[PDB]
């Protein structure tokens, strides 16, 4: 746990930084749309439907 | 394990992401950043169709049968098991297949190649995208897209067809045809006359290019040459791919009558007495 | 030491401090956000 | 019509008889496609423990013309290179290697050659196939812009010399290679240039794949009338080894 | 970006190639004269001409004009001999098949003599086509491969032709000679033995009409990629292995797990493309004479869908909600 | 005025970077066009049988 | 069981004729369609106005 | 703030105009248009409608 | 965190510099575009209503 | 069962760790669309329901 | 300093002043612009 | 010590004050057009 | 920048001035047929409608 | 094509001089236009 930094010593992080901000993207983006699919968490219907 | 003479082409670089993370090769296949993008993508879409294949009731593979939503749902999302999972399974599809063309681009780079071999797919990948995303998008429903089965991807294209009601003359739909059918006949006649001028009979010398040439002067006094033939191919094979998405993406949305109907223009050209 | 990388033990570890910074200030934006649409609309 | 046993009729019978010819023609073709490249072999140049689920065919023979003997295959690999500068990257499998000195130069990667025959090919009458125009009876351009004359830029944007002949294949009637001229600033001699790696234009003729300072180390013809096959295959792939090793930006990922 | 290889830069001509010759003298058979089309040049060769003329294909050529002479004489007489009404209507006419009534006996000639006649005359131009091509090999010292694939075909044109007819007992069963005429031919014998799709051999058919395809755009592709190693110089590479040969076959290894050599690409392309018409042959021999409705057959053998929604437009949506009313 | 630079550091390929945005943000003009007026030429279908 | 299939809908003179004499998309005998033909010949293969 | 001026020492001026200036048009284009599709917004419709 | 900065010793500041310019554009484009798609939040709409 | 580690005397870690992290996320969101394509375990139906 | 393009500091300190004041004469004349159109037509 | 680019440490510390300099403008912006929407039309 | 006559040893005379008289013409024929499809400013229409 | 290699100082300065020439023509006759038109049928 204390020697989790080797991780360094076999993956180049270069390589490893992109692949990481395009994986994080990616899944944030579907996360939302897949709450904007819905009816109760879809917070653009909510305020018409409020107002 | 490796070909006698293949150890000196596998070297490094020439990858478009991802530098040496993932610059191997596993058994034969060369693995990249878009090999670990098209195993991900196809192993979930074969699990969910098994799934599905599940939930229906049935594993016999004739039977197995994943269908889009209902026309009322329109282009909205529908309940994973009346129609959502063909949505789902038709992204992961996209997926991979995009990223099948996108690892052929980094062997050809790595290869020293030229890039046709990725162009040519991209004219499938355009054939596939138009019955699954275009027509129906024109058309206001993801439910006129075709289903997943064996012998249910049949039904569906003898309704639509019929809708028409006599599909043969569809005018795009002829070219289509054409296409098809010549690609097969000078796939044909080029092995044919490969395979004989490098397999004689028996006691005899190989041939060389100008007895091929001479040979098809003789039979039809025409030769197209051995570089020709291979442009003339492929301009047949993408021609046939590029006019059947046409014939198909205006059955919907630009016609709506029967086909016989259309020719009408003809019959009733006002040079006719 | 093994080395497939060509960074020495030192220059890891000193990457490895960085990145798990940034790390945990990613995870803890991520749970005031989690925290805050909860109260709005709670799941579960 | 009636059927042998439960539904068993004509056209099962056809079925499975299509089955058991087509399962038989699948082997045939596997087999037939195995006669360059095997034995399999490791990482280190030894057989390989696995070499597969299909064993290897019979041997044939082919008759050559012009009195250049038999050919049988499958047999031993008589287009080996001996002492190639590469370096392994890994102590398994499945990795791949580094160049030991100039890649280009060596002829490793995507600048590899294979040692071909030391001769010309031949035409039907038995004269080299590939002739350089000013020795071919008859033969004028006929459509398209004449090369001849025009300069020559390379891949970095520097005038490397002019075009003095073009080298052509009687027997299609085709260009095949165009013969350069260099400037003493950027070499010496002649080179040639294969016809698919160049652009003909109006006012010049330009190669993409090398820069100005790899011009001088082409090979070399050792013959101004005739090529063989061997020079052939290290002039074609010295051009294109340069698409990756002209610049450090091409081999590093573009992202 | 990199030059493409589609259509050639520069064009060079020279004196005329007649061709090579050995001990069968086929020098006496040529005819003299040829041309150049700078047009086509573009793509492939630029050269026109000579030809052979032996006795089969003299044969062949009268024969296959009396065929179509016949029919287009036909086609005119049914129409009044009115040239603009010819025009008008030469996709829809045709010379149809005899009556049912009639079975395999000699019909009268406004009910199907004609159509007899002309066959006979179609029939024999079309062996005689054949028997050049296998002349032709046999005279240049080659193998018989081009005969074979072409008699792949004929096998499916004698299937549908003569046949099928014989071993149903009418000449009635035979395709019409029109555009539009043959395309409803088509059309009904599907509707008239249940669902053509259901036929195993049908689907086998179209299994190989679309490898066939799928293999032309893979091989013009790679042999194009290759071309600035001296790829399209095939019979060569063959005969001594050189570098784009191996560049090919190891862009399909790592692709897909196994490759082919530069021989063996030739007898896969020959194989799907003959195995298309011999499959389609036995299919539709096989129809009528012991299969009647292949949809009962695929229910029979269990290999067809069922489905559980309603059919009908008021099970989904209503007649005024359509409208917009 | 000091431009011995440009002649200097002579290559650019000045209109790569133009060619890509007028390909890239030209898609979000028609996407624009489509979202603010609508289908050109619409057509609704009846459903008469299963999905 | 035809005209009153889902809903009251009757026939009057306004449904086959629409303010005409002769009611229009009437239809006659045409049959032997071309010349020089006899049996299943002299029926189709021509573009007509019951075709 | 005030150390801005180093972006065209990073990036090619030259290069970044001519990419600006496609860019600008298409967006003034679009939204002309856009403002074009509205019936509060179109100045053609309006003096139409303002007798 | 105050070593933030040796992110730009991993990466090169001209490739960061022309991603974030077209990925900030392409979501302020998108974001814009799914406002307009809207009943509630279609700008041009409401001044017409409540004019 | 001490012995284990010698499976590193085998397998190189930097493909085993690459296929382990494809199969592990392709696991995890299996097993969550396998449960949201339930009615009992499907947790955004369920907030809608028992509102 | 430190260059990808050839400029120095100072050279490119008075190349920015030409675009700075381009760009603030385009942006006055879109404000002029729009501050007549809301008068014009109010759009809030 | 460690470097993959060939620029140096001070010129990082430069390079990265001028970034986050030229974002927080961004960020300010952006805030003050996010109140003045939620102000005209609430979405929460 | 008091003489912007630096610009055009950066540019190709040729091709700009090409360009501009196709932009220009483009431009100028779009606007007249966008002001023909308009009936307040139609003056073809207005002829018809004076007379 | 470039055979002219780049222009020079001198042989811009003309030019500009020339093109500004033809601009302010074109836009003078412009505006003419445009005063007549709103003559006739004002828009605003
Ligand atoms: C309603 C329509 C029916 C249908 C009814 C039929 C019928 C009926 C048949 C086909 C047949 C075929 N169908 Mg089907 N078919 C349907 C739907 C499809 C679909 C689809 C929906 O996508 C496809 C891809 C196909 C495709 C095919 C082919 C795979 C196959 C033809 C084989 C062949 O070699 O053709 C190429 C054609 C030939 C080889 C003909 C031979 C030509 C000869 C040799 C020419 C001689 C020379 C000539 C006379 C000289 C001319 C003049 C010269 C210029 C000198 N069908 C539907 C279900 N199909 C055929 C088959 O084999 O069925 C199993 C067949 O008979
Ligand atoms: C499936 C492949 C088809 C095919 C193709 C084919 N045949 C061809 C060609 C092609 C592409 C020719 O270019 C060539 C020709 O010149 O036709 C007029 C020819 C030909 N195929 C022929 C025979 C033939 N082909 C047959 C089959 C086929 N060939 C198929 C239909 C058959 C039958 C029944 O199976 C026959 C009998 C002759 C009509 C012709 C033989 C060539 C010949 O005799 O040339 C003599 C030379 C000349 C001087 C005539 C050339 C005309 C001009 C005056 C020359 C100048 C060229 C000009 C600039 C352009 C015009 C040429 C055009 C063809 C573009
Ligand atoms: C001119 C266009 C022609 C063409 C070209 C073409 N296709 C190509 C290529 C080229 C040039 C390749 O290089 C490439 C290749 O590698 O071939 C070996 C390929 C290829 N085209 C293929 C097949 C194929 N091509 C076809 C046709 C054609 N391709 C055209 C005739 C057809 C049909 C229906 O006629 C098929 C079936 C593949 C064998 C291959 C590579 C595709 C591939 O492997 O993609 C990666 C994906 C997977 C391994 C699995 C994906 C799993 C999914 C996530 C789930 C499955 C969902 C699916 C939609 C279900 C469908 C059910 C059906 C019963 C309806
Ligand atoms: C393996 C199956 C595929 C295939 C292969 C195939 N076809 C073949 C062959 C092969 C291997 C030949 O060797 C043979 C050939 O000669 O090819 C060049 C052929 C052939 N396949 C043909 C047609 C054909 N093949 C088809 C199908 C297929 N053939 C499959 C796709 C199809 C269809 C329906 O898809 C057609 C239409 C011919 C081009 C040719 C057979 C030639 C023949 O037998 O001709 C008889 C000739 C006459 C009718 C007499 C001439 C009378 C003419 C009406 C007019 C005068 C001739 C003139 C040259 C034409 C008009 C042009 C004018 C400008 C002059
Ligand atoms: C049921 C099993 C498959 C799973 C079910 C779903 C997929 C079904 C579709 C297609 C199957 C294709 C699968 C091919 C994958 C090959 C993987 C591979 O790479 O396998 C090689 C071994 O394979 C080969 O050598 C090639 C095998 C043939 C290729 C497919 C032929 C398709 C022909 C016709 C079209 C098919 C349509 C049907 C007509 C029905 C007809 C009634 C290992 O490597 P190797 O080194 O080459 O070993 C060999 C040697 O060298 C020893 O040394
Ligand atoms: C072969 C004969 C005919 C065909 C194919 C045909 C077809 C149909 C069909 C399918 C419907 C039902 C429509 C629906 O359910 O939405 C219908 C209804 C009707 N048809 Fe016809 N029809 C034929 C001839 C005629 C003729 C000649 C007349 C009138 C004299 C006629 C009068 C009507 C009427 C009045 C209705 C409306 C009834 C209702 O739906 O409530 N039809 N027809
Ligand atoms: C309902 O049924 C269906 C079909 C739906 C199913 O869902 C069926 C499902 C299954 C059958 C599931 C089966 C699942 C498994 C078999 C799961 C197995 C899972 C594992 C073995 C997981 C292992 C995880 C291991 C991890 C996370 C290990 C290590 C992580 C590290 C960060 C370690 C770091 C290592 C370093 C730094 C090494 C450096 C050292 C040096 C010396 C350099
Ligand atoms: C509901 O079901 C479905 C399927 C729909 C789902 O939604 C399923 C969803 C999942 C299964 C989701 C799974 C998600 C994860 C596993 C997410 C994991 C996320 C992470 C591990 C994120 C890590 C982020 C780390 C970060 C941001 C670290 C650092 C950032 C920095 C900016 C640090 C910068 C570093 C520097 C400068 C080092 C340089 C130092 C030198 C010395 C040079
Ligand atoms: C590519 O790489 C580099 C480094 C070059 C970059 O990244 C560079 C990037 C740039 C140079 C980016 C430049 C970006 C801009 C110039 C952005 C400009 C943005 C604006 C000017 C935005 C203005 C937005 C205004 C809005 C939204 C106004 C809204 C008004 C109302 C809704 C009306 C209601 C208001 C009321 C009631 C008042 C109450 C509000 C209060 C705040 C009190
Ligand atoms: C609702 O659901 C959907 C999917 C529709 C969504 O909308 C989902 C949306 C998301 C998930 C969105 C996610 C968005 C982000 C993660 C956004 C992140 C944004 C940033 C990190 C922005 C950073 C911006 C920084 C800027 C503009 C910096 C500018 C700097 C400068 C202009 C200064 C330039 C510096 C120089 C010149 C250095 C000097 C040079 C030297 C050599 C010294
Ligand atoms: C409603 O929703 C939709 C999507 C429809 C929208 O409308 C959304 C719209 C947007 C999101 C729009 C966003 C727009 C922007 C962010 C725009 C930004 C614009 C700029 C920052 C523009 C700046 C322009 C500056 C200029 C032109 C200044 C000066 C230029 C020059 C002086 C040219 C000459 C320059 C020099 C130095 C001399 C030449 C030197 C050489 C070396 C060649
Ligand atoms: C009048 O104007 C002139 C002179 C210019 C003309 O001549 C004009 C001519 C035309 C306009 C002609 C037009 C011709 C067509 C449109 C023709 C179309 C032809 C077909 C589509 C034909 C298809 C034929 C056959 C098919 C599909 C399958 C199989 C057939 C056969 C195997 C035929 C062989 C028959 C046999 C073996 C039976 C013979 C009988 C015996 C008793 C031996
Ligand atoms: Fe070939």
């Amino acid at each position: 746990m204390s020697k989790f930094y080797k991780i360094w010593l076999i993956f180049d992080p270069r390589r490893v930084f992109v692949a990481q901000g395009v994986f994080l993207f990616l899944l944030a983006a579907m996360i939302h749309l897949v709450l904007l699919s819905t009816e109760h968490f879809n917070w653009f219907e909510l305020a018409a439907a409020n107002a | 394990a490796l070909l006698s003479f293949e150890r000196k082409y596998r070297v490094r670089g020439g990858t478009l992401i991802g530098g040496d993370l993932f610059d191997f090769w596993v058994g034969p296949f060369y693995v990249g950043f878009f090999g670990v993008t098209t195993a991900f993508f196809a192993l979930l879409g074969t699990i969910l169709i098994f799934w599905g294949a599940s939930q229906q009731g049935t594993f016999n593979p004739w039977l197995i049968n994943i269908a889009p939503p209902d026309l009322s749902y329109g282009l909205g999302m529908a309940p994973l098991m009346e129609g959502g999972l063909w949505q789902i399974i038709t992204i992961c599809a996209i997926g991979a297949f995009v990223s099948w063309a996108l690892r052929e681009v980094e062997i050809c780079r790595k290869l020293g190649m030229g890039y046709h071999v990725p162009f040519a797919f991209s004219v499938a990948i355009f054939a596939y995208v138009t019955l699954v995303v275009f027509r129906p998008l024109l058309m206001g429903a993801w439910g006129h897209g075709f289903p997943y089965g064996i012998w249910s991807h049949l039904d569906w294209v003898s309704n639509t067809g019929y809708a028409y009601l006599h599909f043969h003359y569809n005018p795009a739909h002829m070219l289509a045809v054409t296409f098809f059918f010549t690609t097969t006949l000078a796939l044909a006649l080029h092995g044919a006359l490969v395979l004989s001028a490098a397999n004689p009979p028996k006691g005899e010398e190989v041939k060389g290019p100008d007895n091929e040439d001479t040979f098809f002067r003789d039979f039809i006094g025409y030769s197209i040459g051995t570089l020709g033939i291979h442009r003339v191919g492929l301009l047949l094979a993408l021609n046939a791919g590029f006019w059947s998405a046409v014939c198909i993406i205006i059955s919907g949305p630009v016609w709506t009558k029967g086909w016989p109907e259309w020719w009408n223009w003809w019959l009733e050209m006002p040079i006719w007495p | 030491d093994l080395s497939f990388t060509g960074l020495t033990d030192e220059q890891a570890q000193e990457l490895h401090s960085v990145y798990m910074s940034g790390l945990w200030l990613f995870s803890a934006v991520a749970v005031v956000a989690h925290l805050a649409t909860f109260i709005w609309r709670p799941w579960f | 019509e009636e059927t042998f046993f439960g539904n068993f009729d004509l056209a099962s019978l056809s079925l499975w008889l299509f089955y058991g010819f087509f399962a038989l023609l699948i082997y045939y073709l596997q087999t037939e496609n195995m006669r360059e490249g095997y034995p399999l072999e490791d990482e280190d140049g030894n057989t390989a423990a696995n070499q597969g689920p299909f064993p290897l065919p019979k041997e044939k023979t082919f008759k050559l013309q012009h009195g250049r003997g038999e050919l049988t295959l499958p047999g031993e690999d008589v287009q080996r290179r001996d002492n190639l500068a590469l370096r392994k990257t890994a102590h398994g499998n499945g990795f791949p290697m580094e160049p030991t000195g100039d890649p280009m130069l060596d002829g490793v990667g995507p600048a590899s050659w294979s040692k071909r025959r030391d001769v010309p090919e031949l035409d039907a009458h038995g004269h080299p196939k590939i002739v350089p125009m000013s020795a071919a009876e008859g033969f004028g351009v006929s459509a398209g812009t004449d090369p001849r004359g025009l300069p020559v830029m390379a891949g970095d944007g520097e005038i490397v010399g002019l075009v003095s002949d073009m080298w052509i294949d009687e027997a299609e009637q085709l260009v095949r290679y165009l013969e350069l001229e260099l400037d003493p600033e950027w070499g010496d001699g002649k080179r040639l240039v294969q016809r698919q790696m160049v652009r003909i234009k109006s006012d010049r003729v330009k190669v993409r794949s090398i820069y100005g300072k790899h011009f001088k180390n082409v090979p070399k013809t050792k013959s101004p009338n005739q090529v063989t096959l061997l020079e052939e295959d290290k002039i074609m792939a010295y051009y294109a080894g340069g698409t990756l090793y002209a610049d450090e930006s091409r081999l590093e990922p573009q992202l | 970006p990199e030059y493409q290889n589609i259509f050639t830069q520069v064009q060079v001509q020279g004196p005329a190639e007649l061709g090579v010759d050995n001990e069968n003298n086929l020098t006496e058979e040529r005819t003299t004269g040829t041309g150049f089309s700078q047009l086509i040049g573009w793509i492939g060769n630029a050269q026109l001409g000579p030809i052979y003329l032996g006795w089969f294909g003299i044969i062949s050529l009268v024969t296959g004009t009396l065929w179509f002479n016949i029919v287009g004489f036909n086609m005119l007489s049914q129409v009044g001999y009115s040239i603009p009404e010819f025009i008008r209507q030469l996709f829809w006419l045709a010379l149809e098949p005899p009556s049912p009534e009639y079975g395999l006996r000699m019909p009268p000639l406004d009910d199907g003599g004609w159509f007899i006649i002309a066959s006979f005359f179609l029939l024999v131009s079309v062996i005689s086509w054949w028997l050049r091509t296998y002349q032709l090999a046999e005279m240049h010292k080659m193998g018989k491969h081009v005969a074979w694939a072409f008699a792949a075909a004929i096998w499916l044109f004698l299937v549908l032709g003569l046949f099928r007819p014989i071993l149903m007992g009418s000449w009635s069963e035979a395709v019409p000679y029109g555009i539009f005429p043959h395309l409803d031919w088509t059309t009904a014998f599907s509707i008239r033995y249940g669902n053509l799709y259901y036929n195993p051999f049908h689907a086998l058919s179209i299994v190989f009409l679309y490898g066939s395809v799928l293999l032309f755009a893979m091989h013009g592709a790679t042999i194009l990629a290759v071309t600035r190693f001296g790829g399209d110089r095939e019979l060569e590479q063959i005969y001594d292995r050189g570098t784009a040969s191996e560049r090919a076959g190891l862009f399909w290894r790592w692709t897909m797990g196994f490759n082919a050599t530069m021989e063996g690409i030739h007898r896969w392309a020959w194989w799907f493309a003959v195995l298309t018409p011999i499959t389609g042959g036995i299919g539709i021999l096989l129809t009528g004479t012991v299969v009647d409705n292949w949809f009962l057959w695929a229910v029979e053998h269990n290999f067809a869908p069922d489905y559980t929604q309603d059919y009908g437009y008021e099970a989904y949506t209503t007649y005024d909600g359509f409208l917009g009313r | 005025k000091w431009f011995d630079e440009w002649n200097s550091k002579n290559p650019t390929d000045i209109y790569k970077p133009a060619i890509v945005v007028g390909v890239a943000g030209g898609a979000v003009f028609a996407a624009a066009l489509l979202v603010s007026m609508g289908q050109p030429l619409a057509t609704d279908s009846m459903q008469t049988g299963p999905r | 069981g035809h005209v009153y299939a889902n809903a009251e809908v009757g026939v009057t003179c306004f449904t086959c004729h629409r303010g005409q004499a002769v009611p229009s998309e009437v239809w006659y005998r045409i049959d032997p369609v071309t010349e020089n033909t006899s049996g299943w010949a002299s029926v189709q293969n021509r573009a007509t106005s019951l075709s």
